[PDB]
């Protein structure tokens, strides 16, 4: 009895202590069980997060009372070497809050459908027993179609059932495919590495039926085009543990503590080993807190600082006191010694294309692909075609390597770098200079648009009898940097203080960073690299990569690393981290995701061109190609709207298309038959004649737009979608907040390749279907919302660029309410489709266009210039001057049996990627045993793909990263090309086979694979480019080396054959609207930056109460104190940010760490929480992408050219966004537009 | 002399990345209930700032901690025993819900249920978790000042700027910020225990964790004022107070706290400290507040000293606890290397959660600078965080121990760079700060590599000692409601018996 | 009337008394977590300092008065003290109480988080205190303490279990009857309201050593 215990008062007194200051008591403490019983739980399950953070962290999911209650990090990753910190615990704050979603008030529990669409669907079914015809009756009635498209984002969702929505979805897909074409059906899902099977689910269904799979890396602007330009690689970088092997690190535009949270300790800890660190960010960012020095260049001007640093480096470590390590490194691993041909101009010369073996008389003894092999001089003044150029990759074998050897005699050679001191004469070459251009918001430095430099040249006698002047990439590079070499070049610097084409004094003006800092750090960095043989590294992120001229910021950082021999050495190099792009077991996953086990090829599309086109953002373009050309280019040969350059790129097979042709591609074969020709030929003839046209030419004619769109693992309409208001108007057909006039309304110049119409087609999408676990902004604007399983309710796999482990997502409990995993949702759709299509689609024949692919022999397309067959400049040759034209048979009724079995092509054809292929029979045999096989039907005898686990096991068994047997066959295939053995890279692990159940017990390190260029080894960490440098495997570029010189016609004409400073672009989005809708408060134009947020991963977790409570309770925008004070804004005041593209409402965060002139609305806060109505649009306030708009760049459209050839997520236009400016002002009326009568007015 | 043990904690601020993961896991586990939804047992503040609750460091305002009277005696700043009771009907210093923030939620269901034909896009507005009413605007939150969120003149009211010429720090180029994660200090001389009229708060003997007994607390709410770190939060629903419990359910079996094991930055260390409980009052009442730090170090005993070992045993400290104390990372950082310092020792509570101060990028200067004593690496005098600010935070204003800590960390870096880049031995920086090479290498092992087994050396709390573990193993957890737990007397009005006990006595002796 | 009289003054006081005690014991043994003062101060500090102190200092004066007055200076001197000292305390109490009640009912944060019992018990003490003060003019009609003698006679018969206690009340003014019943009712409701905090007046604190440590147990 507790009452009776009170009487033992005296009895429970023990000894006093500390001279009477204390008393020890012997009393009951049973109450302590109250907190013990909270901690106790039922079990813990291993899982992870399928979100785009790069974290890839394994967690312990605690189930208590039969419900998921919280999570804590797993700490059992395989430990790293003794001299390196281990990875545990990883984790981040967004991840720690995921459990909140399972039973929260925003969880999606049941399939939902817009009420108006449901009422019509049911009324249509009462009149049309066949669901395809019921869908026809609604969609072909303009009034019916419009009544549900205008209801999008306007309430009225009603509970439906899996049966009802699956039938509608299937009926609509059949109708669309039958009447317009398979490519009018599309799907958008990103980053498969965060949840492989979950991505594969929709991609596989779409691929089987012919629908388009939209890309994401380029669209999100995570793809750095500079990587494919320099290395012929999408992205490959060192792992975070490798930062610990570096002795000098610059974090440049990368907010490590905030955006690479679970890996940040490698950066803080390596400092204790004596590594110096430098932060380069315009604001006082979190990353500055961890470095030894904070440099703050004006945002957008980083390339200028990088050029000046490179200048110092070349001056001091290449010229004045030649570094043995650096010199030998650039001689062997760059295109510096390669020869460039000079073009005659009026009184001077311009750098032309690189000299090819084919240009010389004997073609240098080169019989195979001589026009694709580059040329250098050896140290004995003789010409040579060295091993490794792209011409040696195809049509022959054993010479595609970086052995410094003569491509004809096979003898060892030594390349000479500079002609200086052996030139026949000095020629003057003009270099473009854009540093004097720019807007009023950035400092400029006037010199001349063309800068003349004296280059040492050598005249050569060409094969066609003509003669020509050549110089090396090296010499051209030193001139471009402005290094005086004794020829008394007036445009070369006489000192670092000489304001010239590109000095420390020059950069100080452009960037505002003190020239002595530029000099001191360039020096320290190069010295460190010289001493350690390359252990200097630069970690770089979206702070630099999301600018329109991202390529110049990157090539500047990249040249610094190259000149110091850091790329390819553990502890050194280019460390680009953005989204989670590294799905390690790539070739095991690709066949599953795009049904390549059944049909080849699939329909990949590059999303930036896709949305620029279909959401009609081109109808508002303000940037012209003309204003981006080199001052040395023939302006007349580059006329047209930016969209015209895309259409041309498409018809030349450079970039993919979607929809592809203006006619239903399921009908072409039938017509070819009647005309007496095979489909390919009939298509080419029709294309030459114009009876068949590329759909891109007429995007608004009613048959060339996408009609059904699947969205999953994406919040496209609240996060990533640049030009939000354009998507609402043109794709959705709903009210929108665009403020400006289009090309037509301003009487501007119409495109020359695309039809124009004054009243643009709106509401193009007939059906928007979104799969999610929370009601996101995208769900809010969809027609059908399907409840999906959270990451703690399904099995899947996850990998990342940051570490080498593969680990799983697992179901701690079955999905709650009526939710289903993505895999099960698409399997059920595939199943209903299969029956609904009977009688409408059978065994069909599809004509599919495929662009020329990087890593295929076809990459050797147009060697010396650009010829447009439509201009009659050449014949239409699919696969060379136009896209390949492929025939694909589809068995529509068998879609489900196919989706659920591993197809016969793996056995018939085999597997492969990155230009190599291998036999995979033994794996298919293993798979029949692990997954069991179909007992009957179309796929009888094939391994099954019924569960997500069967799908994961297929990924693991097929990939070389997870199956040592495959790894050895893959390295063997590569060895054929290089003539060097690489199998030794995986022999020691040939017996390794990673299994799904084993990774649930402990995450497993993957195996060294040719798919990648770094090693998974116990003595050296993973470092990108390590195999090129150490195994002599070439980079997949024209020259086989790191390419400093971009000689493609378009690269030359757009002024980017060599890196150069390019000021931020003018989007011209503010001057036409500022002051037009005054609310009485002052307005001011500011640079609108959107770095990634601390309280969410993109928009995921943005609605999470934990994150909202630790942040500022909803959408906010940061402003400097000076700008806020100028505008009368106090901390937390409601403000409105707007421009031509649209408007957004938010609260201000006022701060000293934001420099005057810029504002930061951290990347994505989206549209569902705490947003009042806009005074500009009189609609709900918009989001950050309500003020952006897609503007493509031509250089990112280049195809058919070795390293500049297409690949899904490998190349294509990018969704850059940092150059944007907006008008900012304090709001006055705060109306919530909800009929609650709870509105406010902000005074003054 | 009475030896007691406790698992202490050291947080290396130099490595803190200000991510708050520690705060989210702690909240999910311990304070997601109505009544404490606004309470963050572990919370992280960005400095300069006033923190949570606002200006909690201002003791003239909040009356937390101890004062040393003129006669040499200790008294809670709140008042002596009668002064305290005289304030019981309405604690005049009590922080109100607004000094923390009004907890809020959002109407997400409106996104799901909005009616067809809505004039505008539906949205989820804020609602108070105290009243259930619509909030026109969210005006505050627990981490409102995160990353210098707010005007400098507002953030600079930070009590730690006392005695500092602070204007220069409002200039963009001189900007600085750091992170201060905090939890309860589980003090040797806790002010909360001393200020609770019902005696419901106690320090556990075997492991020093300080708890508020949920049976015995009566809700007098004076402890909240008494705690100078403002780490006791009133549960507005139950009417009782609650605080960080140092995850005793895990510590009891030798596991790290949740906020420690989940620390992404790998900055937290857990290790045993042996202390002389009889010396507590003497140290906490030393006359000069600048001596409290060293006087506390003096109460910590050397675990490898056989005199201490024999006394510990005599005083009941379990052998595995003595052994863990001998490999304690906390003892190395606070006693040997002198890197860890207490948080606000001047409150006189003898805090048991210490901090290694952070390094920072160098200050703005006329040029790129020169090589200093540390070559291309920084010299302590060039760091941009004013050392006096750190000293106000950790050493009662004395910069000497703060400078020694930073300098030593910088010396380790210089020595290691000589080794790993130059491939040479250079102990010059070490010699300057009094470190030996063996010490520097050990500092590097613990701070840099920081293997899991080295960050957490937590022994068991030995629940079997002086108790009956066997019947408890067999019957704990069947919570049918026997009504007999919590008291020592067996008599009970419901005429029941404890489920986890043995009531049939052995008659064979 | 005579029936109601023996019920309320001979029977009812024992019902209330038994419930008060065994309810207090049972809630103490089985309801420790519910045993608290239930402060609402943090939710709304406004006016609490004045109101709670007025209320408590007032009600405690009366408690001392009532206790030593009816359960232990000629009688008329005690009556004089009761009216002046007690009256003044009652005024402080009533002001405090009314302020607390207005707060509990109309301060949104307090009203949103109150229990029904908190409103009920406070409302009844405000009535009881108003009733108490209202008896002053009646006692005034009998300055020789004759009324007080009746009331104390009844109180003392009740606490010593002498039957017939209601006889002592013969002819006392009705208002005293109401005050006695509401007062006893307060005891009956006591173990089921926040009033249990009263049992816990922290007297031990005045002599307790500052630091407390609990041994393994
Ligand atoms: N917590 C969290 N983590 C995530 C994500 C998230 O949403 N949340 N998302 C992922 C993804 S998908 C990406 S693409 C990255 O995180 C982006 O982060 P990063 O730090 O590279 O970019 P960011 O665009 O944020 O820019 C980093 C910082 O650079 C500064 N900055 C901004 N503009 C510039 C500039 O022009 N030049 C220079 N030198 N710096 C600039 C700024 O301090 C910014 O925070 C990554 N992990
Ligand atoms: O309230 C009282 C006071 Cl104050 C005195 Cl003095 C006496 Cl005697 C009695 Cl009976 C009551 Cl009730
Ligand atoms: S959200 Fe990403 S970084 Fe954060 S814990 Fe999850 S996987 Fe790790
Ligand atoms: S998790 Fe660790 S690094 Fe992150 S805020 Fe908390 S203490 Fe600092
Ligand atoms: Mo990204």
């Amino acid at each position: 009895s507790k009452f009776l215990d009170r009487f033992r008062y005296f009895k429970q007194k023990g000894e006093t202590f500390a001279d009477g200051h204390g008393q020890l008591l012997n009393t009951n403490r049973d109450w302590e069980d109250g907190y013990r019983q909270r901690w106790q739980h039922d079990k813990i399950v291993r899982s992870t997060h399928g979100v785009n953070c790069t974290g890839s962290c394994s967690w312990k999911i605690y189930v208590k009372n039969g419900l998921v209650t919280w999570e804590t990090q797993q700490t059992d990753y395989p430990r790293t070497r003794p001299d390196l910190p281990n990875h545990e615990p990883r984790g981040c704050p967004r991840g720690a809050s995921y459990s909140w979603y399972l039973y929260s008030a925003n969880r999606l529990k049941y399939p939902m459908m817009r009420k108006r669409l449901m009422k019509m669907w049911r009324e249509a079914k009462a009149l049309h027993s066949d669901p395809v015809e019921a869908w026809a009756s609604i969609i072909e009635d303009a009034d019916k179609a419009k009544s549900f498209k205008q209801a999008r984002g306007r309430g009225g969702f009603v509970r439906s059932s899996w049966q009802e929505v699956n039938e509608l979805i299937a009926a609509s897909n059949v109708y669309t495919i039958k009447n317009y074409g398979p490519d009018r059906v599309a799907g958008f899902s990103p980053i498969p590495a965060m949840s492989m099977v979950s991505y594969a689910s929709g991609a596989r269904y779409l691929s089987l039926i012919g629908g388009t799979c939209l890309s994401f890396y380029d669209w999100y602007c995570d793809l750095p085009p500079a990587s494919p330009q320099t290395w012929g690689e999408q992205t490959d970088v060192p792992e975070s543990a490798d930062w610990y092997n570096s002795s000098y690190i610059i974090a440049w535009g990368s907010n490590v503590p905030q955006t690479r949270t679970p890996d940040a300790h490698f950066f803080t800890e390596v400092r204790y080993k004596g590594t110096k660190t430098v932060a380069v960010t315009p604001d006082y960012a979190e990353i500055a807190k961890l470095c030894d020095l904070w440099l703050a260049p004006k945002q957008g001007t980083d390339a200028a600082m990088a050029l000046a640093m490179g200048h110092v480096m070349l001056r001091e470590f290449h010229l004045d006191n030649p570094s043995q390590y650096f010199t030998d490194y650039v001689r062997r691993y760059t295109d510096m010694p390669m020869l460039v041909m000079l073009e005659e101009r009026d009184g001077y010369y311009a750098a032309g294309r690189m000299l090819r073996a084919a240009d010389l008389v004997d073609a240098l003894g080169q019989e195979n692909n001589p026009e694709w092999k580059t040329v250098a001089f050896n140290t004995n003044g003789e010409m040579v075609a060295p091993n490794g150029s792209i011409g040696f990759r195809w049509g022959e074998k054993g010479k595609w390597n970086l052995e410094q050897r003569d491509g004809k005699t096979g003898e060892e050679t030594e390349l000479q770098l500079s002609l200086l001191g052996s030139q026949d004469e000095i020629a003057e070459v003009g270099f473009p200079y854009f540093g004097g251009d720019g807007t009023e918001h950035f400092n400029k430095v006037e010199l001349e648009n063309v800068l003349l430099h004296k280059l040492p040249v050598k005249r050569l006698q060409l094969a066609d009898g003509s003669t020509a002047l050549v110089t090396t990439v090296y010499d051209l590079t030193l001139a471009n940097y402005g290094l005086e070499r004794g020829l008394n070049d007036v445009n070369c610097a006489t000192s670092y203080d000489d304001v010239k084409a590109y000095t420390p004094a020059w950069a100080e003006q452009i960037t505002g960073v003190s020239r002595s800092q530029i000099i001191r750090i360039a020096r320290e960095f190069a010295d460190n690299a010289d001493k350690t043989h390359g252990r200097s590294m630069i970690i770089v992120g979206a702070g630099l990569n999301h600018w329109y001229h991202l390529d110049m910021n990157y090539r500047g950082l990249i040249n610094m690393l190259i000149f110091c021999g850091c790329v390819g050495q553990s502890g050194g190099g280019w460390a680009h981290y953005v989204g989670q792009e590294k799905l390690r077991p790539q070739t095991g996953w690709q066949p599953l995701a795009f049904a390549l086990d059944w049909q080849r090829p699939a329909r990949h599309m590059n999303s930036t061109s896709y949305f620029y086109n279909h959401s009609s953002q081109w109808r508002y373009e303000t940037v012209t190609a003309e204003e981006l050309l080199s001052p040395m280019a023939d302006k007349s040969r580059y006329t047209g709207h930016l969209i015209d350059f895309n259409v041309r790129a498409e018809r030349m097979g450079w970039l993919p298309s979607a929809p592809q042709l203006g006619t239903n591609p399921l009908t072409i074969a039938g017509e070819a038959e009647k005309a007496g020709m095979n489909p390919v030929d009939y298509t080419v003839k029709s294309l030459k004649e114009g009876s068949i046209r590329f759909a891109a030419e007429q995007p608004e004619n009613g048959k060339n737009h996408p009609r059904n769109l699947f969205i999953w693992r994406s919040n496209l309409l609240g996060s990533s979608g640049k030009g939000h208001e354009f998507m609402l108007k043109y794709l959705l057909g709903t009210e929108h907040g665009i403020q400006g006039k289009d090309l037509g309304q301003q009487g501007g110049v119409k495109p020359e390749e695309v039809d124009w119409q004054d009243n643009g087609l709106e509401g193009k999408l007939d059906l928007v279907v979104t799969l999610d676990f929370r009601l996101s902004s995208t769900c809010l604007y969809s027609d059908i919302i399907l409840p999906t399983a959270t990451w703690y309710e399904k099995d899947d796999m996850n990998t990342s660029d940051m570490h080498p482990f593969i680990h799983p997502l697992s179901a701690a409990v079955d999905p709650a309410w009526e939710a289903k995993s993505d895999w099960e949702i698409y399997k059920a759709i595939a199943k209903k489709f299969s029956e609904v299509c009977v009688g409408h689609l059978g065994k069909e024949t599809d004509i599919v266009t495929l662009p020329i692919q990087h890593d295929s022999a076809a990459e050797l397309a147009q060697p010396l210039d650009v010829k447009d067959w439509k201009k009659g400049e050449c014949d239409l040759i699919p696969g060379k001057t136009a896209p390949h034209i492929m025939v694909v048979e589809r068995d529509y009724p068998a879609t489900y049996e196919r989706f659920t079995s591993i197809g016969p092509l793996m056995e018939k054809i085999g597997n492969g990627g990155k230009g190599i292929a291998w036999n995979t029979q033994s794996e298919m045999d293993l798979l029949r045993k692990l997954n069991y096989t179909k007992a009957e039907g179309p796929a009888k005898g094939q391994p099954m793909l019924n569960t997500a686990i069967d799908a994961a096991e297929m990924i693991l068994t097929l990939a070389p990263e997870t199956n040592g047997q495959v790894a050895v066959k893959a390295w063997a295939a590569l060895s054929e090309f290089t003539g060097r053995d690489h199998t030794h890279l995986a022999l020691n692990k040939e017996d390794e086979k990673i299994r799904f159940r084993d990774i649930q017990a402990q995450p497993r390190k993957i195996i060294s694979s040719p798919t990648w260029s770094g090693l998974e080894d116990e003595h050296v960490s993973y470092n990108a480019g390590y195999t090129n440098v150490h195994e002599l495997i070439p980079w997949r570029t024209l020259s086989g080396r790191q390419q400093l010189y971009q000689d493609h016609q378009w690269m030359r004409d757009f002024g980017e054959s060599l890196l150069v400073y390019r000021p931020p672009i003018d989007t011209r989005s503010v001057k036409e609207v500022i002051g037009q809708k005054s609310n009485g408060n002052q307005e001011k134009a500011l640079n609108f930056l959107t770095p990634h947020q601390k309280w969410g991963i993109h928009s995921t977790y943005s609605d999470n109460l934990l994150m909202l409570t630790l942040g500022r309770g909803g959408p906010v925008v940061w402003l400097s104190e000076a700008d806020a004070k100028d505008l009368g804004i106090a901390d937390n005041d409601w403000i409105e940010v707007f421009n031509s593209n649209g408007a957004l409402t938010a609260r201000a965060v006022v701060s000293q760490r934001v420099p005057a002139g810029m504002t930061m609305m951290y990347h994505a806060q989206e549209r569902i929480v705490n947003l009042p109505g806009s005074e500009i649009t009189q609609q709900r306030g918009g989001i950050h992408n309500s003020v952006t708009r897609i503007t493509p760049k031509p250089t990112h459209m280049i195809g058919g050219y070795a390293h500049l050839a297409y690949g899904f997520n490998y190349y294509g236009t990018v969704g850059s966004n940092r150059d944007e400016f907006v008008v900012v002002r304090k709001m006055k009326n705060i109306d919530w537009l909800d009929g609650e009568g709870n509105d406010q007015v902000q005074e003054s | 002399m009475k030896i007691r043990s406790q698992v202490g904690m050291v947080l290396n601020l130099d490595k803190c990345i200000g991510c708050h993961t520690c705060s989210v896991t702690a909240k999910n586990v311990w304070t997601s209930r109505e009544g404490v939804e606004y309470a963050w047992f572990n919370n992280v503040e960005t400095k300069p700032g006033q923190g949570f609750p606002t200006d909690w460091e201002n003791q003239e305002k909040y009356k937390g901690g101890w004062i040393r009277k003129i006669n040499g005696k200790l008294q809670p700043r709140m008042g002596n025993r009668a002064m305290l009771l005289g304030k019981i009907f309405a604690n005049p210093h009590l922080p109100g819900i607004d000094d923390y923030y009004e907890p809020f939620d959002f109407d997400y269901q409106n996104l799901h249920t909005a009616p067809e034909g809505s004039k505008s896009q539906p949205i989820a507005r804020p609602r108070s978790l105290i009243t259930g009413e619509r909030m026109a605007k969210i005006e505050k939150g627990p981490n409102w000042e995160d990353d210098l969120g707010g005007e400098f003149d507002k953030l600079a009211k930070d009590k730690n700027f006392d005695n500092i010429q602070k204007a220069m720090y409002s200039q963009f180029e001189n900007t600085f910020m750091m992170y201060l994660p905090r939890l309860c200090e589980h003090c040797l001389n806790p002010a909360c225990v001393a200020t609770c009229p019902s005696g419901a708060i106690y320090k556990r003997e075997e492991d020093g964790i300080v708890l508020i007994d949920q049976d015995k607390c009566r809700g007098w709410r004076m402890c909240i004022t008494g705690c100078p770190y403002k780490k006791i939060y009133f549960n507005w629903k139950s009417g009782k107070s609650e605080k960080c419990i140092f995850c005793y359910p895990r510590i009891e079996a030798g596991q790290p706290t949740v906020c420690s094991e989940t620390c992404v930055g790998r900055i937290r260390y857990l290790g045993v400290l042996l202390y002389d409980a009889d010396a507590i009052e003497r140290a906490a009442s030393t006359e000069n507040e600048k001596d409290l730090y060293q006087r506390q170090l003096d109460v910590f005993l050397d675990p490898n000293d056989p005199k201490v070992i024999e006394q510990a045993i005599k005083d009941g400290i379990p052998l595995s606890v003595i052994e863990a104390a001998q490999q304690s990372p906390v003892y190395k950082m606070a006693m040997e290397w002198k890197l860890a310092l207490p948080l606000h020792p001047e409150y006189r509570t003898l805090p048991m959660v210490w901090y290694v101060p952070p390094l920072s990028p160098i200050q703005s200067a006329a040029d790129a600078g020169e090589l200093g004593s540390n070559g291309i690496l920084p010299d302590v005098e060039s760091l941009r965080i004013p050392v006096q600010y750190l000293a106000n935070l950790l050493t009662a204003g004395d910069t000497k121990p703060v400078l020694r800590a930073l300098k030593r960390m910088l010396a380790m870096r210089h020595y290691k760079r000589a080794e790993t880049v130059d491939g040479k031995v250079d102990t010059r920086a070490l010699e300057e700060v009094g470190l030996t090479e063996a010490q520097a290498q050990e500092m590097y092992r613990y701070l840099a590599i920081a293997n899991y087994e080295d960050r957490f050396v937590v022994p068991s709390s030995h629940r079997e000692l002086a108790r009956e573990a066997f019947p408890e193993k067999n019957g704990c957890g069947f919570t049918f409601g026997d009504g007999c737990h919590g008291s020592d007397t067996k008599f009970n009005l419901f005429n029941s018996r404890r489920i986890d006990a043995i009531d049939v006595t052995s008659k064979t002796e | 009337m005579q029936f109601l009289n023996m019920f309320f003054f001979d029977i009812y006081p024992y019902i209330a008394g038994a419930v008060f005690l065994i309810g207090s014991w049972l809630r103490y043994d089985y309801g420790q977590y519910t045993w608290r003062a239930a402060s609402s101060q943090m939710l709304d500090r406004k006016g609490m300092n004045l109101a709670s102190n007025l209320f408590h200092i007032g009600i405690l004066g009366i408690f001392v008065g009532h206790f030593f007055g009816m359960l232990t200076l000629p009688i008329e001197v005690k009556q004089k003290m009761a009216m002046f000292a007690g009256g003044a305390s009652g005024v402080l109490c009533l002001i405090g109480g009314v302020l607390l009640l207005k707060r509990r009912l109309f301060s949104p944060r307090v009203r949103a988080t109150t229990t029904g019992a908190d409103i009920l018990i406070l409302s009844l003490l405000v009535i009881q205190c108003a009733l108490g003060l209202l008896t002053i003019p009646f006692s005034a009609q009998h300055m020789d303490g004759s009324e007080m003698m009746k009331l104390v006679g009844w109180a003392q018969s009740v606490v010593t279990f002498h039957g017939g206690a209601s006889q002592h009340l013969d002819g006392v003014a009705f208002i005293f009857r109401l005050h006695l019943v509401l007062g006893m009712t307060l005891f009956l409701l006591f173990p089921f309201s926040r009033l249990i905090h009263i049992w816990s007046v922290p007297v031990e604190y005045l002599t307790r050593k500052y630091q407390l440590v609990r041994a393994r147990h």
